[PDB]
RNA sequence: CGUAAAGCGCACGCAGGCGGUUUGUUAAGUCAGAUGUGAAAUCCCCGGGCUCAACCUGGGAACUGCAUCUGAUACUGGCAAGCUUGAGUCUCGUAGAGGGGGGUAGAAUUCCAGGUGUAGCGGUGAAAUGCGUAGAGAUCUGGAGGAAUACCGGUGGCGAAGGCGGCCCCCUGGACGAAGACUGACGCUCAGGUGCGAAAGCGUGGGGAGCAAACAGGAUUAGAUACCCUGGUAGUCCACGCCGUAAACGAUGUCGACUUGGAGGUUGUGCCCUUGAGGCGUGGCUUCCGGAGCUAACGCGUUAAGUCGACCGCCUGGGGAGUA
């Protein structure tokens, strides 16, 4: 779900050290990163409701951890949806 | 949820007491203390304790007078959906005298008697008897 | 301090969780009791015994059980104390007035065993009466002579004498009990630990309790 | 608001409501005093005047309110910076009919072909319709086709509910456990909103063995538009799209905290000569039973219907009506 290589390298990508695993923009970061990589899964299928279920879950989790972050430092904030890509 | 503390306070006595518990303990604040000390100096808890640091730990003995418990019934008044606030003419005595009233003032956690000395009033935070 | 030989505790999983606080217990699937919390509930259980048994002990060994009921029918039975060894005929205590005739039947009736009529009516209705007696017998023997009323009642086993104990607190009559394991406390004002049904914790006890209301004004 | 009226079929989630813990600050809420104002009459209290009273009247009291000033800082709200227990993130693993897609297997039924065999078969309560000398049924052999997956199998397991059972691969959701590390209240609930949502039913193509609404035939019966029998269309199957309801039930909304026990089932994991197929613990989930307590009773009972809090849905006699 995710590689633990690809994992890493995200966590790697966007906090201090890895290990610095739960740094918010590294979730808003692996999340993404899932989110993305599962649109071409329900691409195909579609009909898989039961997974969707945890994509939406994905999506509103990631939605409130971006909204906290710009609570607390809008510039961290926009940095990461620049770099993110999304939030348009 | 852990929204309303006090009540989780108020609950952890009016339950351990009818189990017939010794102690009881639950995660401290400055309000909760302020309240056991006059659970305390009123004689309704035995002794309270904070036996902690960065994770402190209001602790308190419970007593049992004949065979009863001493708290016949600890109720909460006040809280979050609906706060109450009586002015000093309006301060409620419980159990006509007997029994006390928490209120909460511009100057500490009082009970009723000593708040109407006082002179003043403010959040009833719960009754105790 | 014990003297027990050999009560220690009894009874497995049964138990009674209001049982706690005399228990130490633990052995192979089964609570061994408080050896050393049963002793000073003899300071009490004795005391107040032999304390209301001076001001005249009038105390009624409740205790069946077909092993362990005629071993009550003793200094338990003979001394200043009155016993029942079978099946208690509920209400004995709360309907003592009515019982107490059938206490007259009894008498009336043994007084007239060797007395009375008797080797007569039919060669039918002797032993043919007697298992009248014989039945009434057992099951009222200590009511016989009440005299002094019952005052506080030892009791074996607390939970397997629900009745009897029930029928007290609701008369005002102390109850003197001990209670296992697994019985039901707080029934008993006087609450003794520890086995309740091995040939010892009775005599020993149940014995010793007849020495102590046996003397103590003399 | 379990069974009397009443928990939306289920889920996510905006507004809103509520929000762990420390310190500082703020002083709106809250609290305090002062001051002004709150018309008179009325009401009430103590008097006074009519022969009493009703009535009239003096004076207080009351007007529980509002507003201004000044103060109090515990609680709530605002601001600031924290904190680690709530909540997330990371590592390894475990169980699983969790979802979606592609393969594939044997047992059977029906059908086609053939061998053998020959007068019945089938069916019911009894029968008859039906089927068989163009040879049925029975029996053996080969073949085609759809549908469902015996045994495992179990108060067994997964999912938010609906619901999900052969085997295999592929994609994928959730849960739990052992450690430790990172985030630092990032949370709970949610009107409106959106998604999902059995079976039936609808749209287009397809598919069709068995079952079977409708319909036909035979029976039963006073009647038989039924129950039984012989047939059998839709549908039941697939793809795409609809519909959005069920006693969608635990007839019990979600989250969190606290409160005696006993016997199982299931599923992780720590420790012990592993030296017993184990032994002692420690989580998750579950079944039965039972204590306080709760309840009209029945019953519930650490998976509460007990003790408490936050939020939401809903009830207010029966019928009329979930109708217009
Ligand atoms: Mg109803
Ligand atoms: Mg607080
Ligand atoms: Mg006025
Ligand atoms: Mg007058
Ligand atoms: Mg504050
Ligand atoms: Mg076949
Ligand atoms: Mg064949
Ligand atoms: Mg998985
Ligand atoms: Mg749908
Ligand atoms: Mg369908
Ligand atoms: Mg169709
Ligand atoms: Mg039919
Ligand atoms: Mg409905
Ligand atoms: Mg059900
Ligand atoms: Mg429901
Ligand atoms: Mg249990
Ligand atoms: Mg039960
Ligand atoms: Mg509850
Ligand atoms: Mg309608």
């Amino acid at each position: 779900s995710l590689s633990t290589e690809a994992t890493a390298k995200i966590v790697s990508e966007f906090g201090r050290d890895a290990n610095d695993t739960g740094s918010t923009e590294v979730q808003v970061a692996l999340l993404t990163a899932q989110i993305n990589h599962l649109q071409g899964h329900f691409a195909e299928h579609k009909k898989d409701h039961h997974s969707r279920r945890g994509l939406l879950r994905m999506v509103s989790q990631r939605r409130k951890l971006l909204d906290y972050l710009k609570r607390k430092d809008v510039a961290r904030y926009t940095q990461l949806i620049e770099r993110l890509g999304l939030r348009r | 949820s852990m929204q309303d503390p006090i009540a989780d306070m108020l609950t952890r006595i009016r339950n351990g007491q009818a189990a017939n518990k010794a102690a009881v303990t639950m995660p401290s604040s400055k309000l909760k203390v302020a309240i056991a000390n006059v659970l305390k100096e009123e004689g309704f808890i035995e002794d309270f304790k904070v036996e902690g640091d960065t994770k402190p730990e209001l602790e308190l003995t419970l007593k049992y007078f004949q065979g009863k418990a001493v708290v016949e019934s600890i109720q909460r008044v006040s809280r979050p959906g609906l706060r109450i606030y009586k002015r000093k003419d309006e301060l409620p005595k419980v159990m006509a005298g007997l029994g006390i009233a928490v209120v909460s003032t511009s100057k500490g956690v009082m009970t009723d008697r000593a708040a109407r000395q006082a002179g003043l009033g403010g959040e009833i935070i719960c009754y105790v008897a | 301090m014990l003297k027990a030989g050999v009560h220690f505790g009894h009874q497995t999983r049964y138990w009674n969780p209001k049982m706690k606080p005399f228990i130490f217990g633990a052995r192979n699937k089964v609570h061994i009791i408080n050896l050393e919390k049963t002793v000073p509930m003899f300071n009490e259980a004795l005391a107040e015994l032999n304390k209301i048994a001076s001001r005249k002990g009038k105390i009624l060994f409740v205790g069946t059980k077909r092993a362990a009921s005629e071993a009550v029918k003793d200094a338990a039975l003979s001394c200043d104390q009155f016993f029942v060894n079978h099946r208690w005929l509920g209400g004995m205590l709360t309907n003592w007035k009515t019982v107490r005739q059938s206490i007259k039947r009894l008498k009336d009736l043994e007084t007239q065993s060797q007395d009375g009529t008797f080797d007569k009516l039919t060669k039918k209705e002797a032993l043919m009466r007697t298992r009248e007696l014989e039945k009434l017998e057992n099951s009222l023997g200590g009511i016989k002579d009440m005299g002094g009323l019952p005052d506080a009642l030892f009791v074996i086993d607390a939970d397997h004498e629900h009745i009897a104990i029930k029928e007290a607190n609701n008369l005002g009559i102390p109850v003197f009990a001990i209670v296992d394991t697994n019985s039901d406390p707080d029934g008993v004002d006087f609450v003794i630990p520890g086995n309740d049904d091995a040939i010892r914790a009775v005599t020993l006890y149940l014995g010793a309790v007849a020495a102590t209301v046996r003397e103590g004004r003399s």
